[PDB]
RNA sequence: GAUGUUAGGAGGGCAAAUCCGCCGAAUUUAAGCAUAUAAUUAAGCGGAAGAAAAGAAAAUAACUAUGAUUCCUUUAGUAACGGCGAGUGAACAAGGACCAGCUCAAACGGUUAAUCCUUCGUUUGGUGCAAACCUUUCGACGGAAUUGUCGUUGAAUUAUUCCAUGAAUGCCUUUAAUUUGAGCAAAGUGAGCAGGAAUGCUUCCCCAUAGAGGGUGAAAGGCCCAUAGUUCUUUUUAAUUUAUUCAUUGGAAUUUUUCAUGUCGAGUCGUGUUCUUUGAGAUUGGAGCACUAAUACGUGUGAUACAUUUCACAUAAAGCUAAAUAUAUGUAGGAGACCGAUAGCAAACAAGUACCGUGAGGGAAAGAUGAAAUAGUACUCAGGAAUGAGCAAUUAAAUAGUACCUGAAAUCGUUAAGAUGGAACGGAUUAAGAGAGAAAACAAGUAAAGAGGGGAAU
RNA sequence: ACGGACCAAGGAGUCUAGCAAAUGUGCAAGUGUAUAUGAUUCUUUAAACAUUUUACGCAUAAUUAAUG
RNA sequence: UUGUGUUGAAGCGAAAUACGUGAGUUUUCGUGGAACAUCUCCCUAGUGCAGAUCUUGGUGGAAGUAGCAACUAUUCAAAUGAGAACUUUGAAGACUGAAGUGGAGAAGGGUUUCUUGUCAACUGUGAUUGAACAAGAGUUAGCCGCUCCUAAGGGAUAGCU
RNA sequence: AGCACAGUCUUAACGAUGGAUGUCUUGGUUCCUACAGCGAUGAAGGCCGCAGCAAAAUGCGAUACGCAAUGAAAAUUGCAGUGACUGAAUCAUCAGAAUGCUGAAUGUAAACUACACCAAUUCCCUGGGAAUAGUGGUACUCCUACAGAAA
């Protein structure tokens, strides 16, 4: 707002996420944390893994949970293990969530991650 | 300023307030002061009568410094 | 050309489309420099960027009876104020070896401005505490103290004007 | 598959042995791949990769110890020598540039810009 | 302004002279559509506009200062009338007085919140409500324009 | 002078928007046209930088005088030029931006080239992990140079006062600015309605130094990125910290007393003539040719050609120089009362692509399913197949089925109604039919019971 | 007499300079703060605000080739 | 400034006991599926089309019409195939008539060659054919040529402009 | 099960053809700001290659849709395959390494993958041990130095 330096192009940055890496993707494509697991690493987002336990709660699934199972950072997708549907032609495939409408419920820690929360702390 | 302009209320008029017979054409007596003497004699001579000749001589460089002179009554 | 109008003058019979520039950037501009000098005026650290100019006639009966700011002292002016030009060069004077004073009026206004910038100088020595009470005609060096004290007050800005 | 740092330390027989034996070895899966047999296939991407390393460690040794060889000598081969831009090269050096006579120079010394105030 | 040759980068022949064709200028060629078709011309496709747009438009004016001195003075005198405030559209009923001043101490408050609620304490929480509820996305090419929102002026 | 695959080096080509030289039109205007104008332009040739070029008076002025160059405001469409027609057209002063001055030549130095370069070595220390880089002065060698490098800016003499010197000992703080890269960063995913899906509507809470934008199944300050703010990190750069002894080695400014009035750019200036150029006019600059100087008391300028002469200004024929200035180029940022796929660049896309021309060159068309194809049409029937149909099927939706958003007109098909003797349509007035229609085209009120909504009254 | 087979979309008195008249506005023998500067203005802001008691334009005086 | 939108915006089709004199405005139904006005006042312009042998695109009547006419000529039976006048085989009648639709090359072309599939489009009728489409494959030199020589001539060096 | 003459024209409803209108826009345009030369140390440009399945575009150069290093850091996937429980999968950065044939092109040539001359060359171990017909150099003009010849 105040930093003319950084555009508000709507083109400009709309670009920038339509043709973002897939680092600057896997940012993108945080998610907020619950409560309970928000006071315990007091802090608000966290970019989703692959062994994640979420709870969707936004569009028709709005109520299930589940540990997701891949990320699709080329459709900025994510697929939990129950929220599978069917095809036409008739096998089941998951249903791409936007990660903004899940919350974190439990996180995979990792030698990696410890290190993200204690700079967050 | 441009809803404002004359050209805009005669728009399904044809000639454009130009004429239907003598057409608005491109320089039709000349460009610019062209026919002085010739055939804008006329104008000349009523609206800028002393436009044409010489008089009196010249000063090759003047230097308006020298003969600035404000007046006071 | 028709009807009761000034014959028309107009210096458009070239190609003056490539000729035409408008100024967008006029108070950009202005911001510019202004950062510029500001810029220059912290890195020299207390001194000003403004430099001393006598103040001269301006030529011509036109304008005969107003003063204005010329360039460079005399060195007439500068041996009055008793410093060498190649000495007031190195603290803001600006001199000149064109300009002669063919009047004592002249000849005194600049030598008194001199005399009063010089005296509203307080110098910084080279050395950092090595005072020394200076040559070609720049004042004794100021000492810690005075310089201190002086440093943090406001510039006498209006001898340059 | 091998990494980099695993093979610094290879003494450069060692590393051009290990260089041959995998060119071998992508000639036998280029030509099961020339044949019907196409199991193998994807194996051709990693080992080109690991030629790709081996060569790389190698040829930066040798630069290395090429370097050290011309150690100082003013006089270094062309390639070995700064690639700067031709215009940076052909500029006159900085003590060039600063290079002063001495009589500008003494007046300088003794005649400097000096810092002052104003009441 | 249009870029400064547009519609004018091909090659002029209007050879229309007994082709049985207007006398517009085609491009030259063949081995494409664009071989005989209407080159340059307000009236023809890709063709370049009527009078180009110029940077040399008088984009600003010169207003006298007297006359923006006056202008100034008015609008503060309009300010203090309380029926011209109605009439331009502020939720003024409930204030005291329309040249409302306040204590020095505004100048100090620092959280939006305490503005918030001096704003509505003064009187003015219809305005404020106005204000909050007047946002909304524009009709018109002008929100692909970085013109997204329209706002009322408090 | 040659010659050398001797040692070490340089030039060449691309790119041009701004910049520097040359060369050089015509269209056009003059209502014809030849001088003039277009234009000291386009095209052509060559040459540089982040700017270039210009630049420290052989300058103005005529004043109480100014003081290198460049650029802006103005002088000024003025002085002036011009078939004195069309047209063209400066300079000085004034106000500003910026501001910077210098060195060769010539002079002087011969109890001594006091200079320069090449090559080979030595160390004085420092930042780098490294790679590499910055400082270092003792040389030796081989050359260049008296057909002239270097020092001085006339040369000495006193007085003060300054500037460069080495060694030893200690000291490297603190702040403000400026500038990279990184983190942190408030508040709802609360009811209820409807929806495939809120970010919508009601309603209840809040955050805001953050209500810029983008994403998210519909319009989100509180869902995500980010934003306000802030904290570290990088560049340099000001002020602030601290300097103390011992020593001799030079240099500089001014001021005392003398010698001596020095030097100052030659086929150059200038003049004549010719051509061009200029506002420059008995010639503004440039160039060719011919003639060809003076020596500072000279010689150049002082916008009308001369002769005699006063006065003022400047000191040509050698050279360097930052800033203020310009940038239709390249690259990278940021914006807009701009365009919204026949528009905007030629090109929103696999665009200078496809394609055309022997070649120089010419040069398009072409965006949109859906929230999600990780929902792109399964199954059955009929067909050789393409396809079609379904009681079958994804979707909120397939008349959203890949030519897929919407889906106009021209043109055509189906059904219905009507008209129909060498045009059809139409104006005006009605009549018959056929579609629609109650908002004036009747019934306000009153009583009962049934469903509800409000307001006042404690 | 010429153009028009049909339909869609595009399609032509504009922009700048300079002068005048007309009218509105401000000030008025003055008017316009030019370039430029300053300022705890710096998303907007490339705009707004401002100008230590003879810059300049036009006007305030005309006329003459002209010394005037 | 003050408003409409998923309880369906813009647009579009047909309309209306609608209003206006009129340009138009406003409504209904249907379609549509995401934006849209502001007439409170004002600012701004690339602002209004029947024509320009106008530009681009699309589409008509002509019209199932003109026409599918050089090269004497075809016929019987079978195979394949969903389908055979123009694919294949056999038989017959004929043609080209060594100045050849016969064999070799050059220029030009560039994979059209071969085999196997194969028919969306093309092969102006059909087509199962094909120079079309698809997947593979195919070009082997001391002796054939280039390469070497010099020609008409071209470029360059030295100079000179 | 039966009935409408046909054609031509008009109107309505539903369709076909077509791609207008509306709404979108990772594009353009203009302005502002900042930096600014590339090349014999071989540029720009052009060819030729490079992926497991690979035409174009994009990227790259025989290490060839990428190596090394540094930061992030678990995915990348059409199949096949490759990844840790972070120098590994993928992004970003990009300094090291490498950078085919040409092109000012510079050994001679050029609708030639044609032809020279001079060094043989390169690699491995710490003077030997191998492999290579492979690798470098050779333009024209000019400067400094040097060389032996000449009057």
């Amino acid at each position: 707002k105040f930093n003319k330096q950084k555009s508000s192009s709507r083109r400009k940055m709309r670009k920038a996420h339509f043709t973002a890496p897939a680092g600057l993707r896997r940012k993108i494509m945080s998610s907020k944390l619950s409560k309970e697991l928000r006071l315990k690493y007091k802090t608000r987002s966290l970019p989703v893994r692959k062994d994640d336990e979420v709870l969707i709660c936004r569009g028709h699934n709005h109520g299930r949970e589940g540990k997701v199972v891949k990320i699709n950072r080329k459709r900025y997708k994510i697929y939990v293990e129950r929220v599978t549907r069917e095809k036409v032609n008739g096998e089941s495939t998951f249903i791409g969530i936007h990660p903004s409408n899940v919350v974190l419920t439990k996180l995979k820690v990792d030698k990696n991650r410890k290190k993200i929360l204690d700079r967050k702390a | 300023a441009t809803r404002f302009k004359k050209n805009r209320k005669k728009r399904g008029h044809v000639s454009a307030g130009h004429g239907r017979v003598g057409k608005h054409r491109k320089h039709p007596g000349g460009r610019g002061k062209a026919g002085g003497l010739h055939h804008m004699r006329i104008n000349f001579d009523k609206y800028h009568p002393g436009y044409f000749g010489k008089v009196g001589m010249r000063h090759l460089n003047l230097l308006k410094n020298r003969t600035y002179c404000p007046t006071i009554n | 050309v028709a009807h009761n109008n000034v014959l028309p003058n107009v210096h458009l019979h070239k190609w003056w489309q490539r000729h035409v520039r408008v100024n967008f950037s006029k108070n950009i501009k202005k911001k510019k420099r202004r950062l510029l000098r500001e810029k220059r005026r912290k890195a020299n650290g207390g001194t000003p960027i403004e430099k001393l100019h006598p103040i001269v006639h301006c030529p011509t009966q036109r304008y005969n009876f107003r003063t204005r700011l010329g360039k460079g002292f005399t060195f007439e002016e500068l041996k009055g104020a008793g410093l060498t030009p190649r000495a007031a060069q190195t603290i803001g004077i600006c001199y000149d070896k064109r300009r002669k004073n063919r009047s004592e009026e002249s000849l005194t206004k600049n030598v008194e401005r001199l005399l009063k910038y010089k005296n509203s100088l307080v110098m910084i020595p080279l050395k950092k505490n090595k005072a020394k009470k200076g040559i070609g005609g720049i004042p004794a060096d100021a000492d810690k103290n005075t310089i201190k004290e002086f440093r943090n007050k406001k510039p006498l800005l209006s001898i340059f004007k | 598959n091998v990494k980099a740092y695993e093979l610094r330390t290879l003494k450069k027989k060692e590393l051009l042995d290990k260089l041959d034996e995998l060119k071998k070895e992508l000639s036998g899966l280029r030509i099961s791949k020339a044949l019907g047999n196409s199991a193998k296939n994807s194996k051709i991407h990693g080992v080109r990769k690991n030629v790709a390393r081996v060569l790389t460690v190698y040829n930066q040794k040798r630069k290395m110890e090429l370097r050290q060889l011309y150690k100082n000598k003013k006089f270094k081969p062309y390639n070995l020598r700064k690639k700067l831009t031709k215009n940076k090269r052909l500029q006159l050096s900085p003590k060039q540039k600063a290079a002063m006579t001495l009589r500008q120079k003494k007046k300088v010394q003794n005649f400097p810009q000096r810092k002052y105030l104003v009441v | 302004a249009v870029k400064l040759g547009a519609g004018y980068e091909t090659s002029a022949e209007s050879w229309g002279t007994g082709r049985a064709v207007a006398r517009i200028p085609r491009v030259p060629g063949g081995g494409t559509h664009r071989a005989g078709q209407g080159a340059f011309g307000n009236m023809c496709r890709g063709g370049g506009m009527f009078n180009p747009t110029k940077i040399w438009r008088r984009w600003g004016r010169k207003v006298n200062l007297k006359e923006k001195r006056y202008a100034v003075c008015s609008s503060i005198a309009a300010s203090g009338v309380t029926s011209l405030v109605l009439a331009r559209g502020h939720r003024i009923s409930h204030l005291k007085e329309v040249p409302l001043v306040v204590s020095n101490d505004i100048e100090s408050l620092s959280k939006t919140k305490e503005a918030v609620n001096f704003l509505v304490s003064l009187g003015l929480k219809d305005e404020v409500n106005r204000l909050v509820k007047s946002k909304k996305i524009r009709a018109g090419k002008g929100k692909m324009r970085n013109r997204k929102y329209k706002i009322r002026n408090g």
